[PDB]
């Protein structure tokens, strides 16, 4: 009998990549899934073989990253390739957060769950990362969001410098970070796998939402050749960008090494905190501003309790479908806020925006579901 | 979705389990107090303020 | 006996259209989230409704699998639509909420 | 500010010239395999 | 898995041994099929229709001799070895391998 | 010739997983050549005298 | 996990399947294909559009206005 | 402990699998020749040293 069956760890990948019973009948919404796979591998071999390199003090830690781009033997690549994984991680993200919402996966709790403690992580992971170079766009990302902590009735003070190594950001904050930025990813990896696990229980949910008991397909070889071509097109848009405009999903700030006096008119965070950044500004309150933030993300958590129609998908349900789109066209806005500054028009829209994002996903929604029960009569 | 839990068997099995969740708080902080070294509220405590 | 009747009616049977199950040969209780109070409805279907729901959501996924959609003829006209699952989810539902109240004594 | 630039618009060319070498021939390689169940044909024959 | 194995295997590593057991098989069927008058008059008038002639038994024992673990090899590779299969399958049949894959079975990739 | 060659190609290099294997490792040390000359020297058709490779003549030695 | 001859019971239907070496990989690839992506298009840009031109506008507009308020003309 | 696998059988089986095993070393070697650049023997191939 076949070995691939019945040897102890030829088995779990057997059940997991070749014999698994996948849907006839997914569609490249699916694809996501392995290309932030693909990317976390990505993002550990670039990030190691730039670890070889990078030095984590503050006095030196500009000078390495230049000494890598033009003196290390293609240090470049290895590093552009790096910088822009990680976008390219988030456009994975936001796509398979994306396609979650949209298609009823969340109904899985503890994959979606778990999938939502791997969002946290991979951000924290991505700031921790731009803070390294020791740029511009570094220190006051590591001060601004490190101070978010000081809002935290009575001990939020203390934390924040706890983190910190004292008593504003310094030396013993990039070294702190540099560690942390390293162990985190293997992290990531470990609970991946839960989050795999988890899945793997339940197989795929499907475009449809009805159950694909009735028509499952092996995922060799089916899935991983989809998942090939896949992978390639995630090559495309990392090699693209990489290769022709390295520069444009980063801010120039990052290039003018660290001061602690200046922070630049035209500040930002990166553009996957965006959507993020606009959310907080437009709250005139410390402690509500932070609030806001929390349930921006925090909010995917409640979803779950939030469905509410009689159907999984959203496949054939073009009320939710309308509420959907005007919820990722409402967080392009936000993105597109996030990126200009506190003045005029900008600051009205923005509070709009923030106030239509809550009402999409907590009032919105679930009444669209509901309205379309009763049109089904049901 | 939770209405359900509410009857005369539910309010009879949470009124058994009160004492042990009232307790479990008095665990769970004084561990907090203690690890902690809670200052503003181990003041009050004789013996245990050594400063 | 009523206008206003057949418009509500009519919205209905727009929202059936626009939701395009029947675009795929499904009906409506093909498309049902399976939860516990369904499954168990599915398992009290007798065979030929069971058989024939089988092939309806086969017939579909294969269709969206290859991105297609049935003859407009072959759809599943709004009138002709049967909701075969009903009367047995509601048996379900109803032996549950049983359950439920005796629960609570 | 970036000496790499003529080398890397030069590993751009190979990288577009590839790609399309390589995505028909992986997209050829998928609808291949793909093609027993895009072509696949039910039938459904109950009793009575 | 265990039916296209021994496909390839034969196609493949044919020994000597099996080959002559299959000879032998092959001999033990023919002698003992052609047993009464039924039989062999099946045979006569099949044989005519097919062959033109009735093949007489040393004839099949002269064309069996010449077998051996090569022309097993390469006959089997010839009809057998990386081509398209057709299958039929009836009744609950929820784990028969999918067309790619049993086609896939249909060669080695060591070989 | 021109439709019973994917045929000779098939029975010769294709057929057992070796000679496959074989024919894309020889292939792909042959393409490898090629390829980095062509491309190359496409690059350098587009810009003619912006490179140090067409200027080397100016200071000599 | 979950393993095949074990998901689900299923009766009465007859797959027909071609081996790809017996069959077009790429069949009526513009003759069929471009019929049909017109026609998925069709069926869900009044869901997919209208948020994207809303934000279109609100963009558009946003740029104009904020510079435009960033001016006097009198006293 | 490898008794066992001497008998006719075997010897045929082995010298079945020798113009593949051959043909392997083949695949193996000259992809390692192409992959490190190996210099020493490449310079004999006709086209391929670009020097
Ligand atoms: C996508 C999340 C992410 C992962 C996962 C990740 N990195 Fe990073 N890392 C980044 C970002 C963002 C940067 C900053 C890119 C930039 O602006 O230069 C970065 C920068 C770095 C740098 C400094 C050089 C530089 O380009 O700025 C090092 C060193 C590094 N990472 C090590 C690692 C190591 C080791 C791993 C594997 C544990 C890892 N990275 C995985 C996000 C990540
Ligand atoms: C906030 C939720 C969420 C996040 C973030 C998330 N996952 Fe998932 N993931 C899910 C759910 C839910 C599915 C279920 C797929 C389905 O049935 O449509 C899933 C599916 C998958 C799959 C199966 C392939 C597919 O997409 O169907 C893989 C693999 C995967 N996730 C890995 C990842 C990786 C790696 C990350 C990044 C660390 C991650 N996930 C981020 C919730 C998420
Ligand atoms: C999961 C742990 C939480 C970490 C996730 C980070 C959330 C992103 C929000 C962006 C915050 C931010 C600011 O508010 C801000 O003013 C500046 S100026 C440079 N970077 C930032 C910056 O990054
Ligand atoms: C049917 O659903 C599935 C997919 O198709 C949508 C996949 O493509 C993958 C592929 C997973 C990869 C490559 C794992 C990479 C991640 C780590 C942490 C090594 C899995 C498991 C899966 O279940």
């Amino acid at each position: 009998t076949n070995i691939r069956k019945s040897h102890p760890l030829m088995k779990i990948v057997n059940n997991a990549f070749i014999d698994l019973p996948a849907p006839s009948n997914i569609s490249s919404w699916w694809n996501f899934g392995s290309l932030l796979g693909i990317c976390l591998i990505l993002q550990i071999l670039t990030g190691l073989f730039l670890a070889m390199h990078y030095t984590s003090d503050t006095t030196t830690a500009f000078s390495s990253v230049t000494h890598i781009c033009r003196d290390v033997n293609y240090g470049w690549i290895i590093r552009y390739m790096h910088a822009n994984g990680a976008s390219m991680f988030f456009i994975c993200l936001y796509m398979h957060v994306g396609r979650g919402l949209y298609y009823g996966s969340y109904t899985f709790l503890e994959t979606w769950n778990i999938g939502v403690i791997l969002l946290l992580t991979v951000m924290a992971t991505a700031f921790m990362g731009y803070v390294l170079p020791w740029g511009q766009m570094s220190f006051w990302g590591a001060t601004v969001i490190t101070n978010l902590l000081s809002a935290i009735p009575y001990i939020g003070t203390n934390l924040v410098e706890w983190i910190w190594g004292g008593f504003s950001v310094d030396k013993a904050t990039l070294t702190r970070f540099f560690a942390f930025h390293f162990i985190l990813p293997f992290i990531i990896m470990a609970i991946a796998m839960v989050h795999l696990l988890f899945l793997h229980e339940t197989g795929s949910n499907n475009p449809t939402g009805i159950s694909s008991d009735v028509d499952k397909i092996p995922f060799h070889p089916y899935y991983t050749i989809k998942d090939i071509l896949g992978a390639l097109l995630l090559i495309l848009a990392l090699m693209l960008l990489v290769l022709f405009a390295p520069d444009l999903l980063g801010d120039p700030d990052n290039y003018t090494p660290a001061n602690p006096l200046n922070t630049p008119p035209h500040i930002k965070p990166e553009w996957y905190f965006l959507f993020a950044y606009a959310i907080l500004r437009s709250i005139p309150n410390k402690l509500g501003g932070v609030l806001a933030l929390a349930f921006s993300i925090l909010i995917l958590a409640l979803i779950p309790l939030l469905h509410t129609s009689k159907q999984r998908s959203m496949m054939f349900r073009p009320l939710s479908q309308c509420l959907f789109w005007a919820l990722v066209a409402d967080l392009l806005t936000l993105t597109w806020i996030g990126g200009q500054p506190v003045e005029h028009p900008y600051i009205t829209i923005g509070q709009l925006a923030s106030v239509l994002y809550f009402l999409l996903i907590l009032v919105l929604m679930p009444t669209a579901g509901t309205i379309e029960n009763k049109l089904l009569k049901w | 979705m939770l209405t359900r839990f509410l009857g005369p068997r539910y309010r009879q099995l949470a009124r058994n389990w009160v004492p042990t969740a009232s307790l479990w708080g008095a665990v769970g902080a004084v561990g907090l107090v203690w690890a902690t070294d809670w200052r503003l509220i181990l003041d009050w405590v004789p013996y245990i303020n050594g400063k | 006996v009523s206008a206003s009747s057949r418009w509500l009616e009519g919205i209905r049977k727009w929202y059936y259209n626009a939701a395009g199950f029947n675009k795929l040969g499904l009906m409506r209780d093909d498309t049902i989230h399976e939860n516990d109070d369904v499954k168990e409805a599915i398992r009290r279907l007798p065979e030929n409704l069971y058989d024939d729901r089988v092939f309806r959501i086969k017939r579909a996924l294969d269709l969206s699998m290859r991105q297609q959609i049935l003859p407009k003829e072959q759809w599943t006209k709004y009138e002709e639509d049967k909701s075969y699952l009903e009367p047995y989810l509601k048996e379900v539902i109803r032996e549950r909420k049983e359950r439920e109240e005796w629960a609570k004594k | 500010a970036e000496p790499e630039h003529d080398h890397r618009k030069r590993m751009g060319l190979k990288m577009l010239l590839m790609m399309g070498l390589l995505l028909p021939l992986v997209y050829a390689m998928k609808r291949h395999k793909w093609s027993v169940l895009k072509s696949r044909k039910l039938a459904y024959r109950p009793p009575k | 898995f265990v039916l296209q194995g021994q496909w390839m295997r034969l196609c493949t590593s044919a020994t000597e041994s099996e080959v002559l057991r299959g000879k032998n098989l092959l001999r033990n069927a023919l002698v003992s099929h052609l047993d009464g008058t039924t039989p062999v008059c099946e045979d006569i008038g099949r044989s005519l229709l097919t062959y033109g002639r009735r093949i007489p038994l040393a004839e099949w024992e002269s064309r069996i001799a010449e077998v051996d673990a090569r022309v097993v090899r390469e006959v089997c590779s010839k009809y057998f070895y990386d081509q398209c299969p057709a299958v039929a399958g009836f009744g609950p049949i929820e784990q028969l391998p999918d067309y790619n894959r049993i086609r896939s079975g249909m060669f080695w990739l060591r070989f | 010739v021109a439709p019973t060659l994917t045929a000779r190609l098939y029975s010769l290099l294709f057929r057992r997983t070796s000679t496959f294997a074989l024919t894309i490792v020889v292939g792909a040390l042959f393409f490898e050549r090629a390829f980095d000359q062509g491309a190359d020297a496409i690059y350098e058709h587009i810009n003619e005298g912006k490179l140090w490779k067409h200027i080397k003549h100016k200071y000599e030695n | 996990g979950r393993q095949f001859g074990h998901l689900t019971r299923v009766r009465h239907v007859i797959t027909y399947s071609l081996s790809p070496f017996e069959q077009r990989a790429f069949p009526h690839y513009f003759s069929k294909g471009i019929p049909n992506v017109l026609r998925r298009t069709r069926a869900c840009i009044l869901r997919v559009a209208p948020p994207f031109v809303a934000f279109y506008l609100v963009y558009t507009w946003g740029t104009q206005e904020f510079e435009k308020s960033k001016r006097k003309n009198p006293a």
